[PDB]
RNA sequence: UACCGAUUGAGCGGCUCAGUGAGGUCCUCGGAUCGCGAG
RNA sequence: UACUUUGAAAAAAUUAGAGUGUUCAAGGCAGGGCC
RNA sequence: UAUCAACUUUCGAUGGUAGGUCCGUCGCCUACCAUGGUGACCACGGGUGACGGGGAAUCAGGGUUCGAUUCCGGAGAGGGAGCCUGAGAAACGGCUACCACAUCCAAGGAAGGCAGCAGGCGCGCAAAUUACCCAUUUCCGACACGGAGAGGUAGUGACGAAAAAUAACAAUGAAUUGGAAUGAGUGCAUCCCAAACCCAUGGGCGAGGACCCAUUGGAGGGCAAGUCUGGUGCCAGCAGCCGCGGUAAUUCCAGCUCCAAUAGCGUAUGCUAACGUUGCUGCAGUUAAAAAGCUCGUAGUU
RNA sequence: UACCUGGUUGAUCCUGCCAGUAAUAUAUGCUUGUCUCAAAGAUUAAGCCAUGCAAGUCUAAGUGCACACGAGU
C-alpha cells in the first residue's frame, strides 16, 4: 500500500514522478520521440508541394475511394497523405500547388474509414478549399 | 513600456452542459420577460449573483464578531440595499445566499422604466433608453443597463429635449409638416 | 481511380434559393423565440412534418 | 442662457495666476467656444480676456453643462511667461516655427562631417 | 513503419589534447625628435 | 528542537477588497457639495 | 534522466602557512606542506522547444500547466578575446586583433555591426507606419531657454475585454395600412489635440421590403433541431465516436423548414477541467493489466 | 455548478480505454453596422540588413580681437 508517514514526501514524489512514464498519454507529450517522428513538428498546420493525386479505399464495411493527394512539405520535406474533404474539391487541386495541410481530428490518429491519412487540405493557391466550394474566390 | 493597465475581466460565462433543455427553457423565459438581446445578458447576471454569493459564501466561513466579516460583511449588505436588490427587514449574511437572479433583472433601466409607466411594454422601453429619451436625476442615460439604485428610484422621467417630455418634435414630426 | 471525383454534385439539378423576406435579429429575434414557444400555445417538434 | 459658475477657486500667486475649475452651462446650445467663455469670464473678475486663460472642456454626455479649466493671470507679461508655447498660439501671441523635425535631425547629421566655420555653410 | 547490414559509410554541431599563435597590457632598454628634462 | 500562537520585517503592479453614478459596464483614482 | 554510481585531485581539487594581486575578503594566484572535499537525503555526467521571480490559465478542496513578453534582477550586442577613457565599461549607436559575413576603389587603400525606432529580405501556421511632436511623463547638459524613435499622439489591427443597433407603437383580414421615434452615414460650427484624429454638444440633410437585408455551424444517437421533397445507388460523398450510402437515404448532393450561439462562428494543434483513467486528500494488484519463487539484510520509512 | 454521455454483448452487470462536453493559447476558414480599451517578427533564424533617425549639451557667472553690431547679440 501507500506510505503514510510523515517524512516519507520524498518517497511519494519520487514514486509518482516514475509511475507517470507508465501513462501513454505523459509519456508522449514529454519525450523526444512522438515529436521527432510527427512531420509537422509540434505546429498546428503546415504548408507543402502535391506531388501526386492517390485514392486510397475505404475499410470494412465501407466501400468508397477517397480522394487524398500525396504532399511533400517545405520546412523539413516530409512525404504526407493529406486528405481533400468535401465532394469534388480534388478537382481544385492541382499538381505541384501551394496546400495548407493540417490535422485530422484525433490527434496523429487515422479518422473514419481512411486507412492511414491523418492529415487533411484546408486551402490550396493561397486560396481556402471552402471558399472553392461555396462559389467564392473562384482562383 | 507604455503607460497602459492591460486590465480587463470579462462578466459572463458558458455553462457546462451546451445543448440542456432543461436550461434552454429557463433561460430563454428570462429573456422574454425582461425583454434581453441575448443568452450573454442572462449569463451575464447570472455570473454577477455567482460573485456575491461566492463573496457572502466566504464570510459565513468566517466565524462572527470578526473585524473582517463585520466591515465587508455590512458593506456588501448595504451595497445590495443601495441598489435596492435586499430588503432593510432582514439583511444577514445568509440571506445573501437566498438572492435569485430575477432580483437584479428587476433593477435594470428597461425594466424600471417600463414599471414606471413611461413606457407601454418591455420593448418599447428598451428602444426609448437607446435613443435618449429618458433621464435620472438631469443625466440623460443611452444604455439599457443601467442599475437603479433606490437614491435615484423616483428621477427617473423624460428628457427635457424628447418629444415624449417636454421638446421640439423629432424629425419625421416636422419633415410630414413641412410637405402638407 | 479519381475519374469519378465530383459525380453526384454535377449530377444534382440545379435548384436556386427562392427571394423571401427578410429575419428579424437580435431582440427581435428572441422575441418571437419567446412569445410562440411560451405564450402562444396549444407533442410535437418545431419542425415536425409528420 | 450660457452661464459660466466657477465651481473651485485658488490663488496661488507664485505663477501669478488664480487657478479655478470653470464649469459652463448651456442646455440647449451647442459647445460655447473658449472665446466665448473667455470674454465673459474677464468681467466676472473685473479685467481684460489678454489674461484669462481656459481650456480641457469635456462636455457631459447629454448635453447641458461643459466641465473645463480655468487660469487668469495679473498681467500680459506674466502670460507670456508662464503660459505653455501652445495655449498662447491658440491666441495672438505665439507663432510656432516652420522647421520640421526631420529636417533638423538631418541637418545636423550634415554639420557633423563638416569641422570649422564651413560647419554653418554645409547646413545652411 | 522501424531494425540488422560490408561500405576504416557520409554530413552537420558541442567541449577539448598538441602545435602554430594575431593583438593588447605590464616589464627591461631603445633615443627618431623637441626644449638636464620631456619623449 | 520540531509543532503551535503572537510580534517584527516585507517594492509596486496583479489578486481579493473599501470608497466614488467615467451616461452604465470593462475600468479610472479620482472627485463630491454650497453663494 | 541511473540505458549516468562514484566524482574531484599532474595542469587547484579540500585545507594550512607566507606572499603576490585586487577597491577589498577568498586557491583569486604563486611557493612550500597536509590528503583531503562531494555522494544513495541522488554527487558527478547528460537533456531542456530552461533566463529566474513578481505573476498567468483552469480550478469544490488539493492540484495541473504556463511565465520570450512592458515590473525587479541577471545576461549579450555576428562569433570569442584584449584594452583605452572615466566615479562608474572588460562599453561595442568606443577602440585593437583573428573568424564568419559584407561595402567602396584609379586595385594603391578605406570602411562596417538595426537581439534601438520605422522599413527590407529570409524563414515560416504565425506577428503593424521607411508617420507626427518633445505639449503631457521623466532623463541628460556650463542650463528656467537645448536635446531625447525614452516616451507621448495618430496609422495598421476580429490577439482579446466592456458597452451596445439591425426596430418600437396602434387599428384591419400581409412587398397591408397608419402616423410617430432616435441612430448608421453625411457635411457645417464648437469642443478636443503640440497642429490633426476620435468621442461629446448643437442645428441642416438622413428609413417603409424602415432594400441602412446577420452571418457561422448543424437537424440518426450522444446533443437543442423534418417517417418532408428532388437527385445519387456501397458510386460520389457523410461521419470526432457508433455509423450512413446495397434504387422508397430522417445521416450524402440540393430546395423548403427548423435548431443553437450571435457580430460573431467553424476547424487544426497545444493546455485545463472532465479523469477517483497518476488517486497526498483519493485508485488498484483471487479470476479483467497487476504481490518479486522464497528468505535474510543495511540506508529509508515507522 | 463538488455534473457526466455514446461505443465490446443476443441481452446483462464490470474493468477499461477511444469519442463527446466546457474554458484557455496561437494559427486559420467564413462573416462584420456603432463606441471604448488593448496585444502585436517571442516560437523557424543570437539569421542577414539598403536608407533616414535614435546623445548631445550656455548661464548675469571657464575661454570667445570674423560675421551682423550700440558694450551686447
Amino acid at each position: 500500500g501507500k506510505c503514510r508517514g510523515l517524512r516519507t514526501a520524498r518517497k511519494l514524489r519520487n514514486h509518482r514522478r516514475e509511475q507517470k512514464w507508465h501513462d501513454k498519454q505523459y509519456k508522449k507529450a514529454h519525450l523526444g520521440t512522438a515529436l521527432k517522428a510527427n512531420p509537422f513538428g509540434g505546429a498546428s498546420h503546415a504548408k507543402g508541394i502535391v506531388l501526386e493525386k492517390v485514392g486510397v479505399e475505404a475499410k470494412q464495411p465501407n466501400s468508397a475511394i477517397r480522394k487524398c493527394v500525396r504532399v511533400q512539405l517545405i520546412k523539413n520535406g516530409k512525404k504526407i497523405t493529406a486528405f481533400v474533404p468535401n465532394d469534388g474539391c480534388l478537382n481544385f487541386i492541382e499538381e505541384n500547388d501551394e496546400v495548407l495541410v493540417a490535422g485530422f481530428g484525433r490527434k496523429g490518429h487515422a479518422v473514419g474509414d481512411i486507412p492511414g491519412v491523418r492529415f487533411k487540405v484546408v486551402k490550396v493557391a493561397n486560396v481556402s478549399l471552402l471558399a472553392l466550394y461555396k462559389g467564392k474566390k473562384e482562383r | 513600456p507604455v503607460a497602459k493597465t492591460w486590465v480587463c475581466s470579462k462578466t459572463y460565462v458558458t455553462p457546462r452542459r451546451p445543448f440542456e433543455k432543461s436550461r434552454l427553457d429557463q433561460e430563454l423565459r428570462l429573456i422574454g420577460e425582461y425583454g434581453l438581446r441575448n443568452k450573454r445578458e442572462v449569463w451575464r447576471v447570472k455570473f454577477t449573483l455567482a460573485k456575491i454569493r461566492k463573496a457572502a459564501r466566504e464570510l459565513l466561513t468566517l466565524d462572527e464578531k470578526d473585524p473582517k466579516r463585520l466591515f465587508e460583511g455590512n458593506a456588501l449588505l448595504r451595497r445590495l440595499v443601495r441598489i435596492g436588490v435586499l430588503d432593510e427587514g432582514k439583511m444577514k449574511l445568509d440571506y445573501i445566499l437566498g438572492l435569485k437572479v430575477e432580483d437584479f433583472l428587476e433593477r435594470r433601466l428597461q425594466t424600471q422604466v417600463f414599471k414606471l409607466g413611461l413606457a407601454k411594454s418591455i420593448h418599447h422601453a428598451r428602444v426609448l433608453i437607446r435613443q435618449r429619451h429618458i433621464r435620472v436625476r438631469k443625466q440623460v442615460v443611452n444604455i439599457p443597463s443601467f442599475v437603479v439604485r433606490l437614491d435615484s428610484q423616483k428621477h427617473i422621467d423624460f428628457s427635457l429635449r424628447s418629444p415624449y417630455g417636454g421638446g421640439r418634435p423629432g424629425r419625421v414630426k416636422r419633415k410630414n409638416a413641412k410637405k402638407a | 481511380s479519381l475519374a469519378r471525383a465530383g459525380k453526384v454534385r454535377g449530377q444534382t439539378p440545379k435548384v436556386d434559393k427562392q427571394e423571401k423576406k427578410k429575419k428579424k435579429t437580435g431582440r427581435a429575434k428572441r422575441r418571437i423565440q419567446y412569445n410562440r414557444r411560451f405564450v402562444n400555445v396549444v407533442k410535437k417538434g418545431p419542425n415536425a412534418n409528420s | 442662457t450660457v452661464t459660466v459658475r466657477t465651481r473651485k477657486f485658488m490663488t496661488n500667486r507664485l505663477l501669478q495666476r488664480k487657478q479655478m475649475i470653470v464649469d459652463v452651462l448651456h442646455p440647449g446650445k451647442a459647445t460655447v467656444p473658449k472665446t466665448e467663455i473667455r470674454e465673459k469670464l474677464a468681467k466676472m473678475y473685473k479685467t481684460t480676456p489678454d489674461v484669462v486663460f481656459v481650456f480641457g472642456f469635456k462636455t457631459q454626455f447629454g448635453g447641458g453643462k461643459t466641465t473645463g479649466f480655468g487660469m487668469i493671470y495679473d498681467s500680459l507679461d506674466y502670460a507670456k511667461k508662464n503660459e505653455p508655447k501652445y495655449r498662447l498660439q491658440r491666441h495672438g501671441l505665439y507663432e510656432k516655427k516652420k522647421t520640421s523635425r526631420k529636417q533638423r535631425k538631418e541637418r545636423k547629421n550634415r554639420m557633423k562631417k563638416v569641422r570649422g566655420i564651413k560647419k554653418a555653410s554645409v547646413g545652411a
